[PDB]
């Protein structure tokens, strides 16, 4: 999987995901990648998301809908991010499972250009080019 | 406002970027560039977990899938997709050329070959080799 | 498609979703029905929501995750599904497209039991059976 | 608190909520309720748009889809699969018996024959009737 968001000069935003899936999954299964407002979200009034990991638990919680409307909201990106991971956290733990099993990030752009992310755990990094260059960057995770 | 600017996931992302900024910083269309960026990727065969060299199913089906969204709502997904090298492109196919937003499994196929898309053997030696030690520690039959 | 919703004795929430789908359709294509925050979605401190119509559209907007947020944000039932169908007609619009070549309803309950429906075009009903018995109701729609 | 409720799309679902009632009256699971809610007009090959008896994709066949939800977040999926009649039940299988919430086509028959269910054929003549009457309107 990589799942990608981009704001260009006209100030529009739009966003591509794709995925061979999880190594050796059952024949027929399908995760978050394909999957608009899971794996992908992109609403030009507000801004766009993209999420990557397990996929069931992006399907599950409906996750980049939810980040970007959490930036409608008036989270920025790097907020909305974090209040969708803790959400999977939140559900990781009503279900009885271990949160060192899943792992889930979450990147975000609003309309102004501003960026965050967000991770369930670390290990997780992106890569964000704007006119200062390209970068890899490290966001903030919650199982410490 | 900080623009043109694109994000991508993992370190493979970095080097995507460089793609997505050839269209970005000529004032090209986002959905040109996150296509062209995530592309690069679906056509390297030692980026195992997307597009060719993409580790199979428990089966050894290399299965893909990809989805894309606009700036205006317009949407195309497809998933479980076999022996296309780039699920994104047919996604954006979906999205422009059907009354459709998400084609899956056989039928994906056959709307790729609709149109022109390549039927090709997504799966390497590197990736079938590892598939096939899965196999002996997993104890899977297929 | 049929959609269902019910909250039972314990009060506890779920929906099922299932349909053939757009009569002669591609094949291969896949419409909101079997897609977890379009055709259904469910959460049980908030409420449930399930979608019927042009599955396309209800994909597009995340029609179901969006019903349940706006609960989940305070709205009734009925005014989530309202809104929600407000976001449909303002996208339909913003694409250059014909409401009334577009048919969208949600039908939605709450953790108090409390219900709502809403679509785009008059002429969609659906059935809602408490201790006050079975019975066929009519929402509200947008086109008028 | 108005309970027990259920909610359910279009006049056919009058009949369904009869059946989902017969468990939620009884204080059943509002999950088995909507299950046997739906799978009425899955079996009903005079609803067409729903399992048996629904109309086919322009090519002639009959794919279903369908996914369920519970009371804690979990969820199953089944997407164009052909010749299994009830895929709401296929998708509560997936939930509670495999590690993945999606399965679409081949992948998905398969795993519903490993399941139990079994292969019918769900193209009624009178949905072949009508389809092959869409085949002459519309020349495709
Ligand atoms: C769970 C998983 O397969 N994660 C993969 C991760 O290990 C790997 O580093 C990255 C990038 O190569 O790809 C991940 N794959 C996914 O994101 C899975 C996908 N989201 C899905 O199908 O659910
Ligand atoms: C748009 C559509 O196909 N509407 C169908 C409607 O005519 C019919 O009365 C009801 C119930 O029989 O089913 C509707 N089908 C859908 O809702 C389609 C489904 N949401 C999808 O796959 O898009």
């Amino acid at each position: 999987c990589i799942g990608m968001i981009a704001l260009d000069a006209q100030g529009n935003l739009s966003g591509a995901c794709t995925t061979s899936g999880m190594a050796y999954k059952m024949h027929g299964r399908v995760g978050d990648s394909p999957i608009i407002g899971a794996g992908l979200f992109v609403d030009n009034e507000i801004g766009a998301a993209t999420a990557t990991g397990h996929g069931e638990e992006v399907i599950r919680t409906v996750g980049t809908h939810l980040v970007v409307e959490l930036m409608n909201q008036g989270r920025t990106p790097q907020q909305a991010c974090k209040e969708a991971v803790e959400r999977i956290v939140k559900i990781v733990n009503r279900r009885g499972k271990n949160l060192k099993d899943i792992q889930v990030g979450f990147i975000a752009l609003n309309k102004k250009g501003e960026y965050g992310a967000y991770c369930i755990q670390d290990g997780f990094n992106f890569a964000v080019h704007d006119q200062k260059g390209n970068r890899l960057e490290t966001p903030g995770f919650a199982l410490k | 406002t900080n623009k043109p600017i694109v994000l991508s996931t993992w370190n493979f992302g970095l080097h995507a970027n460089v793609e997505a900024w050839k269209v970005l910083s000529k004032g090209g269309k986002a959905l040109d560039a996150v296509e062209k960026g995530v592309r690069l990727v679906e056509d390297d065969p030692t980026e195992r977990s997307v597009g060719y060299g993409g580790r199979p199913d428990r089966d050894g089906r290399v299965t893909l899938d990809a989805c894309i969204m606009d700036e205006n709502y317009n949407i195309g997904s497809v998933a479980c997709m076999e022996h296309i090298k780039n699920p994104i492109s047919v996604a954006r196919a979906v999205m422009e050329k059907t009354p459709h937003v998400m084609l899956v499994g056989d039928g994906a196929l056959e709307f790729a070959l609709s149109q022109g898309f390549k039927k090709e053997n997504l799966l390497t030696a590197e990736s079938e080799k590892e598939w096939k030690e899965w196999l002996k520690t997993s104890q899977y039959k297929p």
